[PDB]
RNA sequence: AACGCGACGAUAACCCGCACGUAGACGUAUAAGAAUAGGCUCCGGCCUCGUAUCCUAGCAGGCGAUUCCUCCGCCGGCCUCGAAGUGGCCGUCGGUAAUUCGCGUAUUGCAAAGACACGCGCGGGAUCAAAUCCUUUGCAGACGACUUAGAUGUG
């Protein structure tokens, strides 16, 4: 018997997997995520939006 | 013995473009563009006259001088595919099961694939992806032959080497199982 | 074998009452010092002849300086070293401008190509080429080629072993 | 030319693992505090194929018991086997080692406290240097990546990043160089002939 | 093969003491057997043909030979 | 049929190229004896410069753009010296950007330390034009 | 036994950690990948299999089937993850207000003679226009991160179980660019999530937890963290349909 | 403000004692001092005097700063290292330590 | 990793007492990348050479001018930096030989214990925020260990 990891058998899982789940999972996964979007919706610095400073192993003592 | 030095010459053609900024032979013709690096030797070249490049090696061995000649042989060989290109007429047999061959573009990526059914009655299909640049069709002129044409010799003779191969038979008679995709003719498009 | 020195040397057997006056026989040997030209010299004598140290006398050495040390000049060696299997003879060309650089390169190709010692090695003959055409190595041949003219890639630079560390990266074009 | 620095650091990109390895070794020795960066981008001479088997053997070696204590550690980070070269070289089991082995730091890609900051190199290590033209050579992160390594990628795009920003830095120092050049000239314009004439000829 | 992948038992190049002692006593004994062989018991190659000057040394081999016949 | 080669463009060493030696003389190639070495002589009439007629190494030796045109092999030193005269090669070596190099490093290595001093001051005062020019610009 | 499971190690941590999760590409749309329950245990269900190829095809076939109840999960964080040359690790975490007593429980030990002061600055910073702070971190996630987990709890409050203090889990959301998945989970704070919306019908999953310990009768046997692959979830029900 | 250096000796670092592979000699010391490389070198700082200053974490004089003190004597090899002899040996845990080469006694 | 690392939450600040102030700094200044049978560029030209650049003067570096708007430093604003996180610009203020002076330095002899302030500390006192012990639980248990629940409550 061929093993789990031949190259015939993980090409054929790979076609499989491109082929025949593909689309079913991406259906699934859609309808997942549209529910998820329906759950969801259901000065620089003064204002944060410029990243500032919160609040060595890296370099030898100075 | 350590040769002082030793050169040889490439002619090229009147309507070609060639460049070769560090190491990059870059060549432009009428059908395309085709860049090779020969990065991996030492070579100096020059253009010795109005229309041959001159590649020499200086201090060398014969190791060297044979490197050269199998480089003088591929920039020669990318000049033949830019000025005429190459064609490979293929062609596949079959006994009491004939094989059926399609070529389609795949659209992304831009590239062919071929795929091959009832190949001595196997269910399986046999898709192989074809190489960048060159082009596969459906002879017309005769049956149960295909056509491959290209600018690059090494890509054209992978794919056909690729097919030769993919197209083979397993645990059987050679003397008697004659099927498979064969080649039949290598030439120029012109 | 290091800085050779070629040398004239005459010996003699010693005279005797029944044979006065022997025939003063001469070699030409490429030594580092006159002590190794004379033991040489002994060593040749009693190899082919009777005649031995303790019954002759040296009655000459002298040193033989090239003619014209600042001329460049192919030289052809014939020489019959001994290896494992036997005496074996080869003739070797060589381009510098003095015997003895000749002797010592050819004493340096030997060592490294063939693995032949200094006690191994006979040199029997040395000559100048005296015109073109009488070189026939195609090592030689290509720089008595005419009109030679070559660059020289990939040059690595003279840096100094005691600066370790370079804060520009070496070129290799000079 | 035998200079002491309060830091050095090495871009290990076309040095030879084991000379570069013991000149940091050396070093160490001396004193002087050295840091090595682009250990992935280090080179080994001879060819892959035996690279790969040494260190296939260097794996095959182990103890027979329970692998934690005493057993050799396989680190496949080119980093650490950049470490493992220079512990070999170092008599690390001696407080004098360890002394050396503290003063290095060896790291993988380059970290912004070292992009912003000067890197040599070593003439008697180089690739381009030291093999002969013809001779073939590896890549250590290559031959870490085949043996188990799982950062290849990583520092691929950090790198890719580090580029870009330096050639934004070097487009900057191009504007600077316009402008230092072009005050050069204007000053000398008026820059006192006799001054002038002096600094032509004391030679600066 | 796959020595590439998976290596085999190292071929150790630390010799021994013993194993070099052991050498150096049966060489030593070789040296004396060949020595007794040659005790029990039971073509000069000539001038290279490449040599530039052969013909002129040939020729200074026959006058030499001359001059010993005029002197004996 | 256009061709476009950017390659390395060495210099050749050949009858009549000069070189410089580690010990800063000049002496033009006579005639080239192996790979490696060469026999070369400078008939250079400045002290500095001159070079006895021997072999030189081609690994201590350094190659100058500056070549004799037309110097037939084996000539001897009256007629080298005839050919360095004639091309002026002395001249063009002054001209030669790597002679300025050297001028200003044995310039620099003269130096003493009054004259570091003066050049200390006389660098600041320079220093101080071209930093203001350096705002207005 | 097998090699790969030996030694016989105890489990850490009770909850099971998810080591691994999905890889992530930009195309898909946005999900979380994982959901948390408390196994209530199993009945018996007969199905009409619709296997082709099987002996036992459009036949009644008799399956055991666990039933885990799963309470709706409550988001109350987001962390943003950065890739070193060292591994991922956690760049910045940005929590949210009123946070659940059972979360403060958790995070918590001695519940009862503690004053409960945890995260009551961080609901303060929230509260005084620190806002710039909030934006900041939001904005540092979006920026710099390239994985993003949402923090989510199970409310042991609505389970039918003695337990009093919660259940907290990160949960990768993949399936989109980082700066939308960071705007879903921005969305997603203070808002239940069912497993209606994580999971759907008929499909296969993994699951982990941690197997009984077998004590009281060489060494620890039993109390393993396992994670067993390849599940197939039948059916969902709802509770308020009582037709479940 | 003046803002320049202060310094009036030569950096170099001690390394070892006079050793051979499997002896040392702790009475004279390894030097190697920066900036040279050749024996020319180490003959202009042949003869000069050499302090070494460490930390003692006790006041004596009102200062926590020691100083032992030595001369370089002759060359070592031929990379410019060179030979001292000091007063006490260095302590051993020197090896690798920073090192002053005085300018005096001088002969310019 | 029980002597590898990160993110986050919540803390321990006051009163009295008393105890001390470098495995190697001395200008410890310098970021393109990439190739080495090529590269850089200002597009003129340049490349063996870091043998370079920057900086480098004043009581261990004073006072006052002369005179300069050149650098340095501290804080704010604007943005910027995430691989083991920072720099630029602008603004305020302070200092500032580029030029040129007059004042003081000594006899430390030809080189080799005062006050104040700032911290790290301990001995007690009371202050938070917690952990452990105790009880209970039993999805756990050779014993440790582990899941819970005990301060108002879906206890």
């Amino acid at each position: 018997a061929k093993s789990a990891r031949a190259s015939r058998i993980k090409e054929n899982h790979q076609r499989f997997k491109k082929n025949i789940a593909g689309p079913v999972e991406a259906a699934r996964l859609e309808r997942l995520s549209a529910k998820l979007m329906a759950i969801a919706q259901a000065s620089g610095v003064k204002s944060g939006k410029s990243i500032g400073r919160k609040d060595s192993s890296i370099v030898f003592p100075m | 013995m350590r040769y002082i030095h030793s050169e040889e010459t490439i002619p090229v053609p009147e309507n070609l473009k060639v460049s070769i900024k560090s190491r990059l032979v870059t060549v432009e013709g009428p059908r395309g563009k085709l860049q090779k690096d020969l990065s991996h030797i030492a070579v100096n070249f020059s253009v010795v006259k109005k229309g041959v490049i001159g590649l020499e090696i200086h201090h060398g061995s014969r190791k060297d001088v044979a490197a050269l000649r199998t480089v003088r042989t591929i920039i020669n060989n990318m000049i033949i595919g830019v000025t005429k290109g190459f064609k490979y007429k293929m062609r596949y047999v079959y006994a009491h099961f004939p094989i059926n061959v399609n070529v389609e573009k795949n659209a992304e990526t831009g590239c062919y694939e071929v795929e091959i059914r009832n190949f001595i009655g196997e269910k399986i299909v046999r898709k192989v992806v074809m190489a960048p640049g060159v082009e596969v069709e459906i002879s017309k002129a005769q049956k149960d032959e295909l056509i491959l044409s290209g600018n690059s010799l090494e890509a054209v003779s992978q794919s056909a080497a690729d097919i030769q191969q993919i197209c083979k038979v397993r645990n059987k008679d050679i003397r008697k199982f004659l099927d498979g995709i064969y080649v039949s003719e290598k030439g120029n498009i012109v | 074998m290091g800085r050779l020195q070629e040398y004239q040397v005459i010996g003699r057997h010693l005279p005797t009452e029944a044979n006065p006056n022997p025939a003063l026989y001469r070699m030409r040997i490429f030594a580092p010092n006159e002590v190794v030209a004379k033991s040489r010299f002994w060593y040749f004598l009693r190899g082919l002849k009777k005649v031995k140290k303790a019954t002759g006398e040296i009655v000459s050495v002298n040193v033989i300086s090239e003619k014209h040390p600042l001329k460049v000049k192919n030289f052809g060696i014939w020489l019959r070293y001994d290896s494992r299997s036997g005496t074996h003879n080869m003739y070797k060309e060589y381009r510098e401008t003095s015997r003895v650089a000749a002797v010592e390169a050819m004493y340096a190709d030997m060592a490294a190509r063939h693995r032949a010692r200094f006690r191994s090695i006979h040199i029997l003959k040395v000559v100048e080429l005296e015109k073109t055409e009488d070189v026939k190595r195609p090592y030689i041949k290509q720089l008595v080629a005419k009109n030679l003219s070559f660059p020289l890639p990939h040059r690595v630079p003279k840096i100094s072993t005691k600066k370790i560390f370079s804060a520009k990266r070496p070129s290799t074009f000079s | 030319m035998s200079s002491f620095e309060s830091v050095v650091v090495i871009d290990g990109k076309g040095h030879l693992l084991g000379r570069l390895a013991s000149i940091v070794a050396k070093q160490l020795l001396s004193g002087q505090k050295i840091v090595v960066v682009r250990c992935e981008a280090l080179n080994i001479s001879g060819e892959f194929f035996r690279a790969k088997l040494k260190y296939h053997a260097y794996l095959r070696k182990m103890t027979r018991y329970n692998p934690t204590r005493g057993g050799p550690f396989h680190f496949r980070a080119p980093s650490r086997i950049f470490y493992k070269a220079v512990r070999g070289m170092i008599p690390h089991k001696t407080a004098r080692g360890a002394a050396a082995l503290e003063r290095l730091k060896v790291f993988e890609g380059v970290p912004p406290p070292y992009d912003k900051k000067k890197k040599m190199v070593v003439p008697q290590a180089l690739r381009v240097l030291r093999l002969q033209p013809g001779r073939k050579y590896c890549t250590v992160g290559r031959l870490s990546h085949e043996v188990g390594w799982k950062y290849q990628d990583v520092v691929a795009r950090l790198e890719e990043r580090r580029k870009a920003k330096g050639a934004a830095y070097y487009e900057r120092k191009k504007l600077a160089a316009r402008q230092l050049s072009e005050a050069k000239k204007a000053a000398a314009a008026k820059v006192d002939p006799k001054v002038s004439e002096a600094l032509a000829a004391y030679g600066y | 093969a796959g020595t590439i992948n998976k290596p085999k038992k190292p071929t150790s190049k630390r010799k021994t003491t013993r194993l070099r002692a052991k050498i150096s006593k049966r060489a030593a004994e070789k040296k004396r057997k060949e020595r007794k062989l040659a005790r029990k018991n039971p073509k000069d190659p000539g001038i290279p043909n490449l040599f530039p000057y052969k013909e002129r040394l040939l020729q200074q081999r026959e006058e030499e030979r001359i001059r010993r016949k005029e002197e004996l | 049929a256009e061709i476009n080669v950017e390659a390395t463009s060495w210099r050749r060493v050949e009858v009549g190229r000069v070189l410089k030696l580690e010990n800063g003389s000049l002496a033009a190639i006579v005639e080239i004896i192996d790979h490696k070495r060469v026999l070369a002589d400078g008939p250079s009439s400045d002290p500095k410069l001159a070079t006895p007629r021997g072999i030189v190494p081609l690994s201590r030796a350094l190659l100058t753009p500056i070549v004799i045109p037309k110097l037939p092999r084996g000539a001897r030193t009256g007629a080298v010296k005839k050919a360095w005269e004639a091309y002026g090669v002395d001249a063009k070596w002054k001209e030669t950007n790597w002679a300025k190099k050297q001028l200003q490093q044995e310039r620099r290595q003269s130096l003493t330390d009054f004259d570091r001093f003066k050049v200390m001051r006389l660098k600041k005062q320079r220093r101080f034009e071209e930093r203001k020019a350096l705002a207005k610009i | 036994g097998s090699l790969a499971f030996l030694p016989r190690k105890r489990a850490a941590r009770h909850r099971g950690r998810v080591k691994s999760f999905p890889k992530d590409d930009p195309k898909k749309p946005v999900h979380l990948t994982a959901a948390m329950g408390y196994k209530a245990g199993m009945t018996t269900i007969v199905r009409d299999l619709d296997r082709p190829g099987a002996k036992a095809h459009k036949k009644e076939v008799v399956e055991a089937v666990t039933i885990i109840d799963c309470p709706p999960m409550v988001v109350v964080g987001l962390v943003g993850y950065i890739e070193t040359p060292r591994g991922l690790r956690s760049l910045t975490t940005v929590w949210a207000e009123h946070l659940s007593d059972e979360v403060k429980r958790r995070f918590y030990k001695n519940w009862y003679k503690s004053k409960k002061k945890a995260f009551t600055k961080y609901a303060k910073k929230y509260a005084e226009n620190n806002g710039a702070s909030i934006t900041r971190e939001l904005e540092r996630i979006k920026k710099y991160c390239t994985v993003v987990r949402v923090l989510a709890h199970t409310q042991i409050r609505k389970t039918p179980l003695k337990q009093k203090k919660a259940h907290l889990m990160e949960i990768q959301i993949n399936g989109g660019s980082v700066a939308d998945k960071v705007e879903f989970g921005r969305s997603l704070f203070e808002k239940p999530v069912t497993i209606d919306t994580i999971f759907e019908k008929d499909e296969m999953i993994d699951v982990i937890a941690v197997t009984k310990g077998h004590g009281f009768v060489a060494g620890q046997m039993g109390y393993h963290h396992r994670t067993s692959v390849n599940h197939k979830i039948y059916r969902i029900g709802k509770g308020d349909d009582e037709a479940n | 403000p003046s803002e320049a250096g202060h310094r009036l000796y030569v950096k170099g670092r001690h390394l070892s004692y006079q050793r051979g592979r499997r002896n040392t000699h702790p009475k004279t010391s390894l030097i190697k001092i920066e900036g040279v490389d050749d024996t020319a070198a180490a003959n202009f700082y042949l003869g000069k005097r050499v302090a070494y200053v460490y930390r003692a974490q006790k006041e004596v004089r009102g200062t926590k700063i020691r100083v032992i003190w030595g001369k370089i004597t002759r060359p070592h090899g031929n990379s410019g290292v060179v030979r001292a002899k000091f007063t006490h040996p260095l302590p051993a845990r020197s090896f690798g330590a920073s090192v002053r080469i005085m300018l005096y006694p001088s002969s310019i």
